[PDB]
């Protein structure tokens, strides 16, 4: 298992013939922007997002890397793939392999945030009616 | 099977914190959803029934009503579905995980602009639809999959209190004396009725089943496939009325009652019918049970319920999807769910 | 008595009704303010002040192109950090920055990874241990014993912080992966030669002061890493506050006293708040009816105008401070 | 030879042939021998090109390209193409069994770690098979080698290397996992990352 | 009746909430008891099944194995009850009693005592004594007394741990999640031999009971098996194989025999596409499923196919009960019952 190929003992590791000629080469790479949209949708699923108005957004196809934006979820797991490409453009880290790290992680914490918020959300707007009522 | 009846006595009692508003039986385990006055939606297992399987504050107002469907999907694992409409100007849709004991919330519909009063779900080949009525005055149609609107029809010019589907049609009982058959995929009206003297409570179709209601006169209603329906208002009253026949959007043309059972002291709440037998409650503290075929009273639940009995359940006898269990439920203003099994 | 508490609750009745209709608003906003919040805790911990606006920029186009919204006042600290959480890490040592207290509200929330915290001070070592208070215990990859040590405080539950992380030691893999065995009714890990029970009030804390050092691949992408380092505004108040005490102690005092009882103020207020709506909440029938819950809100809001009237009156003297604070800015630029 | 080896396999250990399934598994094959090594996306898209491009030119058949073959010996008793869904819900349950069994890891389950799981099954049922998994941090690697060789049977061997330690602890290893290999019948699966040397 | 094979069909389809962990028929009354994976227990009329008879949860982790004993305790002059014995993932088994006469399970006790889950809880009984042995993944098998309710015997038969145990008079034939059998006297703990020859972990073994007709593997061979009563044994495993093990004959506590230590694997049965995960014999036919949306019927005398149920479940099949055709206290009716991952069961009548 290599994870820098360019690394100096990893380029050893691929081109010294002894391993070279006798173990299959399989290039991992990274994900893709579809693997992260599978991933995102399959994350994503349990959250309730659905709770507000939502106009779909008038984008081009090349900004799109899921099926054509209808839900919030859509748009949410296009905004986070986009994000992640730009942090990594404009961070700049070369050629590297885009570790998908960054993008799993904030998955995860939007996923755990969002449930307690609209948690807070509903209780709060329930105490304030009820005051009210009283 | 259907000719089943429960006894004087319920078999389970359920106790919750406030009023109960809507009640549905799973319907394929012995599980029981309640919803209340408080906006929160409870599952209770009906073998352990004190500490509830699941509870959920869904809304932040009361819950109007509520509908269910289980999912038949032609290829995508089924589920159960359940809609909760509420005075919160929402309609909150959720999955039932009998896996976790959790209400997974699918998504939420918006666009009335007032109190929802009634939600029904049914599908059709893979599509699921959702549809109300609201203090609005307006009929809406949403498609479960996309989540949002599909269609939009006024049928009365009082607002809506209750709906019912069956095929591609809809019988809207208004806050008038009136009911009212729309054609769903057009919105285009059928007929009209009138004959109770107070605002409709419920409104429901009449399935074809293998008795008197429950077959058609003639081969034209067979073709159509439905002849008959039944309402009940604040009048005390329960009608059972024939239903026109259009120029088969159909053509337009007036409901005819066929049949007039009597015998509540107040208003009538819930209508249900299995079988041979028409179940109802009122706002007199009672469930009763009369004879579809003679109209007449056959049993009366006198003081079920401390309180007002606000709804019914029992399963469908017009599906291929559906076992009819011998199992009922009641629920009502006291705090009380009263299950009937065997 | 109803008539006399409904006046004086008409102020909480137009508060509340307030709120009910900024629900919608509220409601609207929510998804954006919680990716903005999950993207800021997932990415921000080892970038400067600049490049947490650049990519806040980039974030906020983001969302203004697919059509979901946010607060465009969102502030990361004031959506997600509250009053006492900002008085207890004040109060174990931590600066009064913004930075600082936006890194340290990450690294307190990394509920998931082991946190590894780069501070050429090594101040986070003395605020992690007043925070914990005992039960801490301080190991180092570049010392012996430190698999003994490590493995009793698994065992035994303590909060360990080890130092000099350039020096990782992938004997420890297993806590960075957090790949346990979930062996019946323990959890277990397999670190060094065998396998050890988790207590599960264990908690990791990986620290290096030696900023540009080498974090090797394997704990680099599975840590949350965050770097607690001055800025201009830190460096201007530590100037500012030597000036002071140098110059005038007793200033110096009267300004944290007000500071520190105005805040116990406010966080008193707001809790006395809370106690009101759900006081009235549980009423368990009418407020007339109930008599106990009239007197309860009587007596809650006397201590909410005390409470009040407290902070306005203490709030009188500060001006004199914030002019006393202008007179030294010309050391805090040079 | 690689390539003449491989279809060997498939049609030694395989149902009945016809020549559209004949000539999807010699794609399958060219996809296993040639393509795995390609890095970029372009050079994925004129490799199969080039497939079409031969096949018209010699073998005169469905959708070739490389998501589209998916043969397994998983979901089976012979070696044949297998229906997406089927190989997702079987991966799914097995991987629910080797987290309860082995260690509880909760990953998601996408396309991409199918087609990558049967190829490392591929690689892992060849005689003297070796591989090398060349990727990003977090992908999958070492965690799907793992589930692999638990559903072959494997015992999966990882070196303890660690600071404060040389060749002669190495050796040690290397020498345990051989001499089990061979006087005790063990059948191994030994994985070296990049960071053991 | 014993030549019965059970229909292409179910008789009737059963529902549950969750997966079906295990299923076994009431030995006499038309009653069907189902564990699921959520630690509940449940009992189902076979013609009033659209309703539960009852239900209890007991355990809070998944049940692992359920076995239940009708009493025969002739001499005490006692009321005899079903015995319900259900061991789970929370380290435990409970020991039920089914009360008939209010449709409800009365627990009895527990038993404690295991440091992992529990694999497999047998349970048996002789002339008026009653045990439970049991086997769990911290390698260890345990015998407790019935009445008394504590341990009786424990032995470590495997090095690995211990995935299925069957008893039959006073020996116990374990598979592990290694892949060797191992055959103990448990009155005495002293393993007598061991059976090799699987590549992957062992899901069932039992032993094959002498039946009083001719069959292939249901009769002694010598006067000397005649006598020990058992000749062969059955083991079913994860590498989509059932095998069939002639078993070694020890010196007759008994003595391990230093040169006929090892089963003798006299037949295979391959055909499955997946993992084997029940077996069972009734008369001459043996009765195995899969995961692989299957189950089989087997003729014995051949080592065939004789029928397939294709794609019974929508998902794995997890369990299988017949009845009891070596025992003169049970009926050998014309029942079946399959229950599945897809939080499904079928049963199978006349
Ligand atoms: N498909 C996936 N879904 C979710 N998380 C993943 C996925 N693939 C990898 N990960 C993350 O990466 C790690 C598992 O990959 P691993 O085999 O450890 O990669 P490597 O060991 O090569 O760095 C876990 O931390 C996991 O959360």
């Amino acid at each position: 298992t290599i994870c820098d190929p360019t690394n100096n003992k990893s380029s050893a590791m691929i081109s010294s013939p002894a391993l070279f000629n006798r173990c299959i080469i399989n290039w991992m790479g990274d994900w893709d922007t579809k693997t992260m949209s599978q991933v995102a949708n399959n994350m994503v699923d349990v959250v309730p997002m659905e709770f507000t108005d939502f106009i779909v957004p008038e984008v081009n196809k090349e900004l799109v890397f899921t099926e054509p934006i209808q839900t919030i979820r859509d748009a949410v797991v296009n905004i986070l793939i986009h994000f992640d490409r730009n942090f990594y453009q404009k961070m700049k880290v070369g050629v590297n392999p885009r570790s998908p790290g960054y993008f799993i992680d904030g998955l995860r914490a939007l996923v755990k945030l969002v449930t307690a918020k609209y948690q807070d959300l509903q209780e709060n707007q329930r105490f304030v009616n009820v005051g009210l009522e009283k | 099977v259907l000719k089943w009846i429960p006894r004087n006595l319920p078999s389970c009692l359920i106790n919750v914190e406030s009023s109960v508003t809507s009640v549905k039986l799973h319907p394929n385990l012995p599980i029981v959803f309640v919803a209340t006055d408080h906006g929160k939606l409870y599952a209770f297992d009906l073998f352990n029934y004190t500490i509830p399987l699941a509870s959920l504050q869904s809304h932040t107002k009361a819950i109007t009503s509520m509908d269910v469907l289980f999912t038949n999907y032609t290829n995508k694992k089924n589920y159960l579905v359940i809609v909760t409409a509420s005075k919160d100007l929402q309609i909150h849709v959720f999955k039932w995980v009998s896996e976790e004991c959790k209400f997974q919330q699918i998504r939420s519909l918006l666009g009335h602009e007032h109190i929802v009063s009634a939600v029904k779900i049914w599908q059709k080949n893979n599509d699921v639809h959702i549809a109300s009525c609201s203090r609005d005055q307006t009929v809406k149609i949403w498609d479960f999959h996309n989540g949002w609107s599909l269609k939009t029809f006024q049928p009365h010019s009082q607002w809506v209190r209750s709906i019912d589907v069956l095929g591609d049609y809809i019988i809207s009982g208004s806050h008038d004396t009136t009911l009212r058959l729309t054609h769903w995929p057009s919105g285009n009206g059928l007929s009209v009725g009138t004959g109770h003297e107070f605002p409709i409570e419920k409104v429901k179709f009449i399935h074809f089943i293998e008795i008197r209601f429950r077959t058609p006169s003639t081969d034209r209603y067979k073709n159509w496939g439905m002849q008959y329906c039944v309402s009940a208002s604040r009048d005390r009253t329960i009608k059972i009325w024939e239903i026109p026949l259009p120029t088969l959007a159909p053509i337009p043309s007036n409901f005819r009652c066929v049949l007039t059972l009597k015998g509540h002291l107040s208003w009538v709440r819930d209508i249900s019918i299995r079988g041979q037998y028409l179940f109802s409650c009122a706002d007199d503290k009672s469930v009763r049970c009369w004879d579809l075929n003679t109209g007449q009273c056959l049993h009366v639940w006198e003081k079920l319920h401390t309180g007002f009995v606000n709804c019914l359940d029992l399963d469908v006898d017009f599906d291929s999807n559906v076992t009819p269990r011998q199992m009922m439920v009641t629920g009502g203003l006291d705090c009380k769910s009263n299950v009937f099994m065997r | 008595r109803s008539i006399s508490l409904v006046k004086s609750l008409t102020f909480e009745k137009e508060r509340w009704l307030n709120t009910t209709k900024q629900f919608s608003k509220t409601s609207q906003e929510l998804i954006g303010n919680c990716i903005i919040s999950s993207i800021y805790e997932t990415y921000f911990g080892h970038l400067n002040e600049r490049e947490r606006g650049d990519m806040l920029v980039i974030l906020k186009r983001l969302l203004g192109k697919f059509a979901v919204k946010y607060d465009v006042n969102y502030r990361f600290i004031d959506y997600l950090v509250t009053l006492d959480e900002k008085m207890k890490w004040l109060e174990c040592g931590l600066d009064k920055n913004d930075y600082f207290l936006e890194n340290m509200s990450i690294v307190m929330n990394s509920q998931d990874a082991v946190p590894f915290l780069l501070d050429p001070s090594s101040h986070m070592i003395t605020v992690i241990s007043n925070y914990y208070g005992n039960k801490t215990v301080l190991l180092s990859f570049l010392e012996e014993g430190f698999v003994k040590r490590l493995e009793n405080a698994v065992r035994f539950g303590s909060v360990v912080i080890i130092q000099d992380g350039e020096f990782f030691d992938p004997i420890i893999s297993r806590l960075i992966s957090r790949e346990f065995n979930h062996a019946g009714n323990r959890v277990t890990v397999e670190i060094g030669d065998h396998e050890v029970d988790v207590s599960g009030d264990f908690k990791l804390f990986i620290h290096s002061c030696d900023p540009s050092g080498d974090i090797p691949i394997f704990l680099r992408s599975r840590v949350r890493l965050v770097h607690f380092v001055t800025n201009k505004e830190s460096i201007e108040t530590r100037i500012f506050d030597i000036t002071l005490t140098e110059e005038n102690a007793e200033m110096q005092r009267k300004r944290e006293d007000l500071i520190k009882l105005n805040t116990e103020y406010r966080l008193k207020l707001k809790n006395l708040e809370k106690r009101l709506l759900e006081e009235l909440n549980n009423s368990q029938g009418n407020m007339l009816e109930n008599d106990e819950l009239m007197v309860t809100l009587n007596n809650l809001k006397k201590e909410a105008m005390n409470i009040e009237k407290k902070l306005s009156e203490s709030e009188e003297f500060f001006p004199q401070f914030d002019n006393l604070v202008e007179e030294y800015s010309i050391i805090g630029k040079h | 030879t690689r390539l003449v080896r491989g279809v060997y396999t498939a049609i030694n250990t395989g149902p009945r042939q016809t020549l559209r399934s004949l000539i999807r598994l010699w794609a399958y094959e060219a996809w296993r021998i040639f393509a795995d090594r390609l890095v970029g996306v372009k050079e994925k898209n004129s490799f199969e090109q080039l497939l079409y491009e031969t096949v018209d030119k010699y073998l005169p058949l469905g959708n070739i390209s490389s998501t589209s073959l998916l043969f397994s010996g998983l979901l089976s008793l012979d070696f044949k193409e297998v229906n997406k869904t089927d190989l997702v819900n079987f991966i799914e349950e097995r991987f629910k069994t080797f987290c309860d069994e082995e260690l509880e890891v909760p990953m998601v389950i996408h396309e991409s770690m199918v087609d990558h799981i049967l190829r490392i099954d591929r690689a892992l049922k060849q005689v003297q098979g070796h591989m090398m998994l060349i990727g990003a941090s977090r992908t999958g690697k070492t965690i799907l080698t793992r589930f692999v060789a638990w559903l072959n049977g494997l015992k999966i061997v990882q070196p303890k290397i660690h600071r404060h330690s040389n060749l002669s602890d190495f050796d040690m290893i290397l020498k345990k996992a051989i001499s089990d290999c061979s006087l005790k019948e063990s059948r191994t699966c030994l994985i070296i990352d990049e960071s053991n040397i």
